[PDB]
């Protein structure tokens, strides 16, 4: 339920092939940018960094939890369906 | 009638039975009043 890993923007790259090493079955790759993850404070900063480095990018907007109405009293409503049958 | 303070007058409970309490509530039904209604048969309705 923590939200501290949702405070900063990231940049990642497309996933590419990983294959089994014939000897030991490990996961082998030829993608040098496989584990490259960059951190940014803002979308504008990230887009600028990608543009100057000549990478094509897709931006996905932040999904923020919507504010909600929370009432402990509603659990004991007289005429509503919010009445809980168990605590 | 003369004031006597030397007897225990609550001796009826020595005769009560298993179904006594609920039988008396049955007899008390006629004396009640129309109950109030939420507006739905149950919270799950």
């Amino acid at each position: 339920s923590g939200v501290n890993n949702t405070k900063k923007w990231k940049m990642e790259f497309d996933t590419r092939e990983r294959w089994e090493n014939p000897l030991m079955g490990w996961a082998s790759t030829a993608d040098p940018l496989s584990n490259l993850v960059l951190t940014f404070s803002t979308k504008e900063d990230a887009v600028a960094f990608a543009e100057k480095n000549g990478w094509s990018y897709d931006v996905e907007e932040r999904k923020v939890p919507k504010p909600k109405s929370k009432s402990y009293g509603a659990n004991f409503s007289w005429n509503k369906r919010t009445r809980v049958s168990t605590k | 009638e003369p004031f006597d303070n030397t007897t225990y007058k609550n001796l009826q409970h020595h005769d009560y039975s298993t179904y006594t309490f609920l039988d008396l509530n049955l007899d008390l039904s006629k004396f009640r009043m129309p109950q109030p209604s939420s507006g739905r048969e149950s919270p799950r309705h």
